[PDB]
């Protein structure tokens, strides 16, 4: 047997960041010096080990999370980082030990009008605990006065769209991200 | 990401249809907001998401734009609407504002009367010299002022003040002030104030000589 | 009522420290992107700091380390602690609420912060001599704090008079100039006197401006 990485990478449709996907792996040796070259990869950074001595190891359990963010937000998928995405969408723990993979997908997840399938959570009262996935679409209460689930002033829908135009700058273009955990 | 606005100053009169433009460094599709600020007052939000009307904003304000070039539009200007208008990138983490577009009361082109004043006897006693240049009662408001001393340009020791538009004749007056030490001021003989304005066919250069 | 009411601005020597308050009503500051914005004199808006509802704080590179944004859920108040203040920190500081995708709808009245080492001195008035409509004027230089009044001929002459906005120069002192245009026939005959009053320094000063 081998390890399936074509599944989580070459998947035809990807997940939104707030509702990120987690795939488990329970296999034999995995080809990591071989992913570094398996394609071009605008980001390939590991926070637990030298990338060349991954093939010379195997683990108790390995997870692959995938989602889409914006490029200037890819820097947030790393330990000890704060911001709109790490606070409210996908936190990595501080002792995170693993590797972070991302690449431009302007031709896949954009459309000329602007592809809006992909969402993020903008409002939350508290930060996410690491490896937390919060999927509630409950009206966010910005005020003293409570909402009871009606959008209005100080009563905001917590999820907002990404506007993905092919016209965008690199920071605002969609990047697909895969996070290998150990 | 950096934002710019095309009319630094915009002439317009009550009733007119005015248009301001914001241009973004790279592409930020429809993530723009428009603010209006009158003098001394807090900015007031006008447009968000580049085209949605902020609640309670009169419907004569409108927003167009996507990608990299956006426009705010006042369909029929009113007296209340003379102010400065800023664009902003919708963001949390850095906040890019535009430089601002000021909307003038329109008036026919009035060229400036240009005057130059040497420093006083009294001030030179105190070890400093101030060469003042006055641009007086000009309309279109864009005005280049260039200090030449012994016929070399001088950059970086001058400051400009500007009256806000006059409530009597709708014109501006401006003062450029060149500051030098008494030591330097004696080392040169000619001091000239060259002025560029739309109402002048060619630059007016007012000058004097030290020791007259 | 929906307000952000600011307080705490004033006069501070360079290197000093100051704490600005934003008292909110109509919106919970603990629950919101709150932001500090400034406007240096004659300049546009500029982002200072932002604090997220979960507590992350971010800063404009020019203020990292010196400034500190904070909040007090009990008092419903946002703070800007300004340390190691600089002449370039002089500005009006605005306090705003940011619905990131929906703009900044709720602003504060503003609060002024003057950074200078000056501590109250009265102006020195210098004549802007005319030459051969002429113009003449007064150069009101090196005073603190603002304001000063300028009249001509003890109130008699007002038509054609322009007093320019005070520029706080890098010396820490204000400076303005006042001018009036007069018909050149009256140069040698008509008397021209500008009167300058600086109540903070109890300075009344009258200068004759003649060629």
């Amino acid at each position: 047997n081998l390890c399936p990485f074509g599944e989580v990478f070459n998947a035809t449709r990807f997940a939104s960041v707030y509702a990120w996907n987690r795939k488990r792996i329970s296999n034999c040796v995995a080809d990591y010096s071989v992913l570094y070259n398996s394609a071009s990869f605008s980001t390939f950074k590991c926070y637990g080990v030298s990338p060349t001595k991954l093939n010379d190891l195997c683990f108790t359990n390995v997870y692959a999370d995938s989602f889409v963010i914006r490029g200037d937000e890819v820097r947030q998928i790393a330990p000890g980082q704060t911001g709109k995405i790490a606070d409210y969408n996908y936190k990595l723990p501080d002792d995170f030990t693993g590797c972070v993979i991302a690449w431009n997908s302007n031709n896949l997840d954009s459309k000329v009008g602007g592809n809006y399938n992909y969402l993020y959570r903008l409002f939350r009262k508290s930060n996410l605990k690491p490896f937390e996935r919060d999927i509630s679409t409950e009206i966010y209460q910005a005020g003293s006065t409570p909402c009871n689930g009606v959008e209005g002033f100080n009563c905001y829908f917590p999820l907002q769209s990404y506007g993905f135009q092919p016209t965008n700058g690199v920071g605002y273009q969609p990047y697909r991200v895969v996070v290998l955990s150990f | 990401i950096q934002l710019t606005q095309s009319p630094s100053f915009l002439s317009a009169s009550v009733g007119d249809r005015v248009t301001i433009t914001c241009r973004a460094s790279q592409g930020i599709s429809s993530d723009l907001a428009w603010y209006q600020q009158k003098p001394g007052k807090a900015p007031k939000l006008l447009i968000y998401a580049a085209s949605t009307l902020q609640s309670g904003v009169p419907s004569r304000f409108s927003g167009s734009g996507s990608g990299t070039e956006f426009t705010l539009t006042i369909s029929s200007l009113q007296p209340e609407d003379f102010a400065t208008y800023y664009c902003q990138q919708l963001n949390s983490h850095p906040l890019a504002f535009g430089p601002g577009t000021k909307v003038d009361i329109k008036r026919t082109v009035a060229a400036p009367s240009v005057f130059i004043f040497p420093p006083s006897d009294e001030q030179l006693k105190s070890g400093t010299a101030s060469v003042v240049c006055l641009l007086n009662n000009f309309y279109p408001r864009e005005a280049k002022v260039q200090w030449k001393v012994d016929n070399a340009l001088q950059s970086g020791n001058s400051q400009e003040s500007v009256t806000e538009q006059d409530s009597k004749d709708s014109t501006y007056s401006l003062s450029s002030t060149l500051t030098l030490s008494k030591a330097d001021y004696e080392k040169h003989k000619v001091y000239a104030c060259e002025v560029t304005h739309q109402g002048l066919s060619s630059p007016v250069t007012k000058s004097f000589n030290r020791g007259e | 009522e929906v307000q952000l009411v600011e307080s705490g601005g004033g006069l501070i020597q360079p290197g000093g420290s100051l704490r600005l308050s934003c008292a909110a009503s109509g919106l919970t500051v603990s629950s919101n992107y709150m932001t500090w914005v400034r406007q240096a004199p004659g300049k546009g808006l500029e982002w200072v700091s932002v604090i997220y509802s979960g507590g992350s704080t971010f800063y404009a590179e020019s203020v990292k380390g010196r400034f500190t944004i904070s909040r007090d859920n009990s008092k419903n108040t946002l703070y800007l602690q300004m340390n190691s203040l600089r002449a370039e920190d002089t500005a009006v500081y605005y306090c705003a609420r940011d619905l990131v995708v929906y703009g900044m709808d709720v602003w504060g009245q503003g609060t002024t912060v003057i950074v200078s080492s000056a501590s109250t001195k009265g102006p020195s008035v210098f004549p802007l001599a005319p030459s051969s409509t002429a113009a003449l004027g007064c150069l009101v230089k090196d005073y603190f704090p603002e304001p000063v009044t300028v009249s001509w001929n003890s109130g008699a002459l007002t038509s054609g008079v322009h007093t320019f906005p005070a520029v706080l120069q890098s010396s820490g002192l204000y400076s303005l100039s006042s001018v009036v245009t007069v018909p050149s026939s009256s140069l040698g005959t008509q008397t021209y006197i500008c009167n300058v009053n600086h109540k903070p320094s109890n300075t009344k000063v009258d200068k004759k401006v003649e060629p």
